[PDB]
């Protein structure tokens, strides 16, 4: 009797080890193919910023990235959160956004664009902008971290069809 | 039991021997296609979405 | 935007216009800490919304709001099974991740194939009278009705663990030529109960076999209602893409119905009868529908729904409900499983309506489904004479109501016990299902056609 | 900082209320009463005032406290009665000549009066440290394990100050954390809000039980720290009775009592009791109330108060659960607490579901019962605790198929049967073997086995020979006693020793009703060893009567069995047990030949 | 400013905010008619007022208003014993008001000081049926369950008129010292009910020792609701300040719950259970705070309500919460009404619960528990008895039946019947019990103790 469960109790620890050799198997494999995706990932925020520091290669990035959320924003005044070295860059192309939107809607041409005197931190953001309300309520992130990270979701399938089929 | 003392040998070497090989090919196939699918991605962030 | 304000589950979202339905927001707290929630109703400037995950600490403008832009889709992968994940549409577990190469939504119609060809194929438990009495194919819907005095958890895994030893035995006599995979979804049990079915699962067999939800009773009703949506995505995608049988293993179905029921008492939804919601028929719905053969015709997704009841009637909305989109019905019995029958499931109103769906005849006898039905029918009778043996005594009773009180008695001790891991065959099952029948004589089974009767006794 | 709108019963309404959370401690008027916001619409936010809202007009302050409201879990809570939302009565009693709190009376979680002696952990300045690891201790206890004082749940960093020995007030703060510049200060005690379940390194499944010292709940289906169980009430003609016993013969490291929503005579008697009754391991200083921390609540206490109750007292397991502790929970009854939400409903305007009670009901209870179960408590060098949950359920519509008992017993795995006519006749416990179960059996009686004793042998047997008991007395109403066999009459003769011994036992004598886990294993093992000795003997050759003189002495020791004491020797092997089983072996061939 | 409007009993007031909760504001009408109200909300420019004084007959535009500026507190002094008042603490009696030693809040109490230490010592009521099988301790809530094929009252008027009698019988055994006093409630009375127990009171002297407060079955109900929580604070003041023993006896309480169903859907609540409040319990539970040994621990509060139910219906919500706050109840037969036993109640379903801890000493025996177990077995196998000897004959009928049958009748017309100025102690109760036992051998007597019975046969 209680050599019965004596006897199925070594075969129980015999597939206990068969199951754990297993899952470190696909816990390594995991891992692995994330460590690549984090490191493809990682190339291509360190390729943005230096699009992003120099300047003249990032205006009509910039311009784009702003005329892009003010569609999804509908108000006539947007304050954009920059990083101190984009409030420049914006300032020098305030009216080809607002000529840029109007011709891109139909609700009517942009007002202004307020370059506030908070901005976007520069150790916790590479770069981009915060395109907000005009009572600062809903925001479009289309800053560099945020943009990869969402694209992240859709790339993650693309990524995988390209290099394991 | 036996194969229970000497089997916490092989619950590395098993798991280990058993994905030696991929675990080289996995990060071999990275390098390659890695420049090709930052392109990509550069491309769809300049690009407004 | 920010929130407006927050009634119970429902959250008032002052907002802008441009949201769809069912499209993801996430809540960033003051704490810096994001929480995920769909808009259930919007209208103009403003949203509710239902947000899975908590229910309290929502503020006013210390808060914000983020749109996802992206209604809920689920990151389906056929890479699975093995893989831990939580009922959430991630893990919160710290397992392997989901990954994606589809996501497919859970509204109830993503790209859904389903059965223009009903099942034809056998798929066995091991026990005799699941497989025997009613029968289980590659598309049945058979509902576990359980009690809050039988353990629910342990006939669950028990039928589970079973069905997996016989189903290769099945893969080589040609009833299959495709994978098994098992979905096991938990949604919002006990800590002790999620601990133990891994276990079960684990001493069978391995765990590398099924996929894993794990869904916390502290956790709310929303993530609940999710869960098993979930599931169904894992399911739906094994059987389209790669041709494989998928069996599902939804515990506890109970704890998902609740779950609607107080999404419209803190609402201002008006509930129908006794309490439980008037469009709780849809919710079902959901779950039941998607389910039969998967287009190619190798792929399926079959459904053991585990369902507590918790008054034990047969007049609570939920079995009655259950039971009329279900293929088939499989009743326990507390009664039984006080004598000392394991397996202590009862059948005289176990019934399948669509009987011959459920059985088989090229992998199993032709003779299976002519022998399960004398045998419920004689059952019955066994079952009228007891109920006649303790009031009228046996000074009365005739000589044809002995031979079916003998039945009864021999039916439950022999083919109803079975070991724990003894598995029977379908065959092995009619040999013992013959042994039950061979006491009445040529007379009392006269009902059947007389071709069998004297072929096989 | 918000303005009254409204006050409609003990409902306020108030605008102006911004970044106001939705479980925010806010006090309401001059007066400053306890309220929480349940729901806001727009501006207003709408607040359950849980004090009487007279004099409050409308135009009165609504000040934030600037935080959920909270619970404080450290030192100085064994040996004090509490509120459902934990407010010390005792404190009231010495300012106010009141037993209970009345409206515009609030004061602390803890006493500050009182200091307690911190003493330094195994970290040091400059060391890292992590989410509930052993900062220090304080010793107050010398009966029990103390309050192991913890570094506050999801909370990490550097200790910048850590205040060496002496004595603090709980207060005062005894730890800076660098975290971020300075992260706050945090005190002897921490906030937790009691509507978040408290963290630990994992939870497992149960398997561990302890000394229960009521010989029925090991001995007809075993009593488990880490459990979850239904017992039937009473409304103090018998609840009560179980309640007091289960928390004086259980030697759990804590016990927590929670009075969700009682009578006031059941709350009035368990506050004189503990500290009179005698510790049944040694030692006094109010001996079983050292080891004891209450919340009681009668019926008459707010409303939010008898629906916190349970929540309160669950995170106060939790706590002493990462010291590493076994805790009883013991709660009377999820029924009243359940009439609340009821109440509570009713006041918001919320529909509710079947029999007038909501439908946030069956989630609450599985959400409560997983909070409580065994873990491998959180800090650093890892000890094992457990919170097991003893949950009466009574009638709320005068039978048990209403919501409240139909839903636990579900989520439940174990139900004992209290049996009415011997609880009248003042035995206790008396639980019937017919209605009971435990799903815990299997799990557990490998544990025992493992352990020293007999225990899946005896158990099983014990069942099944009450069973049969059952059916075999039926063949003597309507047959006879006497054209049956000798075989038979054994079977009911056995039963009977098992029933009077174990389940009539009286929570009046300590002789009766105290006995170790052991001591009860051994006298179940004296019944079974004569059962089959008498069905061999009589097949044999002997008969009922020439048994029954011939067995003697040791029938008369088997019957005398509870009233022996807890040790001989040992109180884990008695040695009167030992020996006694020689005597039967002797008497055996004797009777038989 | 003016009234806004009215719908009901309800009152809309325009007015901004100037009064407090539950401030007393006067409305004046000119055509020579005042009336008083009390804000039963306060809303953001708007208040609602129900009020004392009528119900129509109420301006829209010549009503002007004053602020009382005193939220509603009751003028509690103890030269009110001796004396008729109504619902609103006016007097009846006709002459000078007496006014107040204190204005104390009725709304919870301003200080609530109720036990935690349990209720020790005897209370007697004067019936022999009542206190061996149903005894009351100082501040144990035991009530009376009644039922309409009963005059609930004057079963109501016995219990009243012979407490506090009971109080001089004990000092004499020296177990009582202290001034004991009485609190009436009666609402919804009639006018020919209530003269009755005016009447009754004066005849025993027990008057002088009474307030009673009467509100008619004709007065508002929020006045209604108001007069127990009036008398819960008289019988506090007297319990607390001057340490005396005052026994409060509350009829009828389902005039009380009809009352609170009639202001259930005045309110913008929405009720429970067959249209009754589901916070029914919130508002019994004021009545109950106030109820129990006040701290100095030589001064209760006892609470005696009556409830009736329609024809003992359970499914009623009344009895069954209620039922669930207090410790026991008293149960009346019809059967025994019809027979003509008087008074006809029935002590088998009736129960006090801890009835071995309800009684004291020096004013009970210790023998009170040995003689209740005794009395009650006796008169169930009775019950039996009777049913028996039906059915069997008398030519046939069994030697113990015989004793239990002539015992069936003796304890209904000894203990149970008995004159409408009798009154007891349980040193009386006690003799009777001994001559009904008497005829019982001490064979049969054997749940009492050796030494007892040879003393008290």
């Amino acid at each position: 009797g209680n050599f019965k469960s004596k006897l199925k109790k070594a075969m129980l620890s015999q597939q206990i080890t068969k199951s754990t050799i297993a899952n470190k198997m696909r816990l390594k494999v995991l891992s692995a193919r994330e460590q690549s995706l984090d490191g493809i990932f990682e190339e291509t925020k360190e390729k943005l910023s230096g699009i992003a520091n120099n300047r003249d290669e990032y205006k009509p990035i910039l311009q784009s990235l702003i005329v892009e959320a003010l569609l999804k924003l509908l108000e006539p005044k947007a304050i954009v959160k920059a990083l101190e070295r984009d409030v420049d860059l914006i300032e020098s192309m305030k009216d080809d956004i607002m000529r840029e939107y109007g011709e891109k809607a139909q609700r009517a041409p942009l007002e202004e664009i307020v370059i506030s005197n908070d901005y976007l931190n520069k150790d916790l953001v590479s770069g981009g902008v915060v395109v907000s309300n005009a009572s600062d309520k809903i925001e479009i992130n289309n800053t560099l971290e945020e943009r990869l990270k969402l694209l992240s979701e859709e790339a993650l399938p693309a990524i995988r069809l390209e290099l394991y089929g | 039991e036996q194969k229970n003392a000497g089997g916490v040998g092989e619950l590395e070497k098993k798991a280990e021997a058993g994905v030696q090989g991929e675990l080289a090919e996995i990060k071999k196939i990275a390098e390659k296609k890695k420049d090709d699918v930052v392109k990509i991605l550069i491309e769809t962030v300049i690009k407004p979405s | 935007n920010t929130v407006s304000g927050v009634n119970g589950p429902l959250v008032i979202l002052e907002k802008v216009k441009f949201p769809r339905y069912n499209e993801i927001v996430n809540l960033t707290l003051p704490d810096g800490t994001v929480r995920q929630g769909q808009v259930l109703e919007i209208r103009g400037d403003r949203a509710i919304v239902q947000v899975f995950e908590g229910t309290s600490g929502i503020d006013v403008k210390k808060t914000t709001v983020e749109f996802t832009g992206e209604s809920l889709r689920i990151p389906v992968s056929e890479d699975m099974l093995g893989r831990i994940f939580d009922g959430s549409g991630r893990p919160i577990d710290n397992g392997p991740k989901v990954f994606a190469e589809d996501y497919l939504d859970i509204n109830g119609s993503p790209i859904n194939p389903y059965a223009r060809i009903y099942p034809e194929e056998m798929i066995s438990t091991g026990v005799s009278a699941i497989d025997t009495m009613n029968s289980i194919a590659r598309g049945q819907k058979i509902p576990i009705f359980s009690a809050s005095g039988l353990p629910h958890n342990e006939i669950a895994a028990q039928i589970c663990r079973q069905a997996g030893l016989v189903r290769p035995t099945k893969d080589v006599h040609d009833g299959h030529e495709e994978n098994f995979s098992i979905v096991f979804a938990a949604m919002g049990v006990n800590l002790e109960t999620a601990r133990f079915f891994k276990q079960d699962f684990e001493e069978n067999g391995s765990l590398e076999r099924t996929s894993l939800f794990l869904n916390l009773a502290n956790d709310p009703t929303i993530e609940r209602i999710i869960t098993p949506r979930l599931a169904l995505t894992t399911a739906e995608y094994l059987a389209y893409q790669t041709e494989r049988h998928v069996l599902t293993i939804l515990t506890d179905m109970s704890s998902y119905a609740d779950a609607l029921r107080e999404v419209s008492a803190a609402r201002e939804e008006v509930p129908g009868r006794r309490g439980y919601p008037g469009y709780m028929y849809t919710d079902l719905s959901t779950i039941y529908e998607r389910a039969g053969r998967v287009e190619g015709r190798n792929g399926s997704i079959t459904q053991i729904p585990i369902l507590t009841m918790p008054n034990d009637d047969i007049t609570h909305p939920i079995p009655d409900l259950t039971g009329y989109i279900t293929e088939g019905q499989i009743f326990v019995d507390r009664q039984l499983h006080n004598k000392g029958i394991y397996p202590p499931i009862n059948v005289l109103p176990s019934l399948s309506r669509l009987m011959k769906s459920a059985i088989g005849e090229g992998m199993t006898r032709k003779d299976h489904g002519d022998v399960s039905n004398q045998l419920y029918a004689k059952y019955a009778i066994g079952k009228d004479a007891a109920a006649m043996k303790a009031v009228v005594g046996e000074e009365a009773l005739s000589i044809e109501d002995k031979l079916s009180l003998e039945f009864l008695e021999k039916f439950e001790k022999t083919f109803i016990t079975q070991g724990a891991y003894e598995d029977r065959t379908v065959f092995e099952s009619l040999d013992q299902a013959w042994s039950l029948l061979r006491i009445y004589p040529k007379e009392m089974l006269n009902r059947i056609s007389p071709k069998i009767l004297d072929e096989f006794y | 900082y918000g303005a009254i709108y409204s006050v409609s019963g003990p409902v306020v309404i108030a605008e102006n209320m911004i970044g106001c959370a939705m479980y925010e401690l806010v006090k309401v008027g001059h007066d400053n009463l306890v309220g929480e916001v349940i729901r806001i619409d727009g501006d207003k936010a709408t607040i359950q005032v849980y004090e009487e809202t007279a004099g409050l007009t409308v135009g009165d302050p609504v000040l934030r406290t600037g935080k959920p409201l909270s619970v404080e879990l450290g030192p100085g809570l064994m040996e004090t009665i509490y509120d459902g939302i934990q407010r010390p009565l005792k404190a009231i009693k010495e300012e106010s000549q009141s037993i209970y709190i009345p409206r515009g009376i609030d004061t602390p979680a803890l006493d500050r009066t009182i200091k307690w002696q911190f003493t330094p952990g195994k970290f040091q300045v400059g060391d890292h440290i992590s989410g509930g690891d052993i900062y220090g201790s304080v010793f107050e206890n010398s009966l029990i394990s103390s309050h192991k004082i913890l570094l506050p749940p999801r909370s990490r960093g550097t200790i910048t100050w850590i205040a060496p020995a002496g004595e603090y007030t709980l207060d005062e703060k005894i730890l800076e954390v660098e975290f971020d510049g300075k992260k706050s200060d945090f005190t002897l005690y921490h906030t937790w809000p009691v509507r978040v379940p408290r963290p630990v390194t994992e939870k497992l499944s149960a398997d561990y039980p302890l000394l229960t010292g009521q010989r029925v709940l090991d001995a007809l289906f075993p009593c488990v720290q880490g459990g979850t169980t239904c017992i039937p009430g009473a409304f103090g003609c018998g609840k009560t009775v179980i309640s007091q016993s289960l928390s004086k013969y259980s030697n759990s490291d804590a016990i927590i009592y929670v009075g969700c929503g009682e009578r006031g005579n059941e709350m009035a008697e368990v506050l004189m009791e503990f500290p009179e009754l005698y510790t049944e391991m040694s030692g006094t200083k109010e001996p079983i109330m050292k080891r004891t921390t209450l919340v009681a609540n009668t019926s008459n206490m707010p409303v939010a108060a008898r629906e916190a109750s349970i929540y309160t007292g669950i995170t106060l397991a939790e706590y002493f659960r990462d010291q590493g502790k076994n805790v009883s929970m013991i709660a009377d009854s999820s029924s009243r607490w359940a009439e609340a939400l009821r109440e509570i409903s009713g006041r918001l305007g919320e529909m509710p579901a079947d029999q007038g009670f909501p439908a946030y009901l069956g989630a609450k209870l599985a959400s409560f019962y997983e909070r409580a179960g065994k873990a491998v408590a959180l800090g650093s060098p890892d000890r094992t605790g457990s919170v097991s949950i003893v949950a009466a359920v009574s009638p709320a519509g005068g039978d048990f198929s209403d919501p409240v008992t139909t839903a636990t017993l579900g989520i439940t795995q174990v139900f004992w049967g209290l049996d009415k006519k011997l609880a009248q006749r003042k035995h206790f416990p008396s639980i019937n073997t017919s209605v009971s179960y435990s799903k815990y059996t299997n799990v557990l009686n490998k544990f025992y086995d493992s352990n020293y004793p007999e225990f899946p042998v005896l158990r099983d047997r014990m069942k099944e020979i009450l069973s049969n008991a059952e059916e075999l007395e039926q063949v003597v109403q309507l047959v006879g006693k006497s054209a049956l066999s000798d075989s038979d009459k054994i079977t009911l003769d056995v039963a009977t020793l098992i029933k009077e011994d174990f389940l009539q036992q009286n929570g009046y004598s300590t002789y009766d009703a105290f006995c170790p886990i052991w001591k009860t294993f051994d006298m179940m093992r004296a019944f079974i060893s004569y059962h089959d000795e008498a069905q061999k003997a009589v097949a044999n050759g002997a008969n009922w009567s020439k048994l029954a003189d011939s067995t003697g002495d040791v029938k008369h020791a088997v019957s005398s069995s509870k009233f022996f004491e807890p040790s001989r020797g040992e109180k884990e092997v008695h040695g009167e047990f030992e020996k006694l089983l020689s005597t039967m072996q002797e008497r055996f061939a004797e009777s038989t030949d």
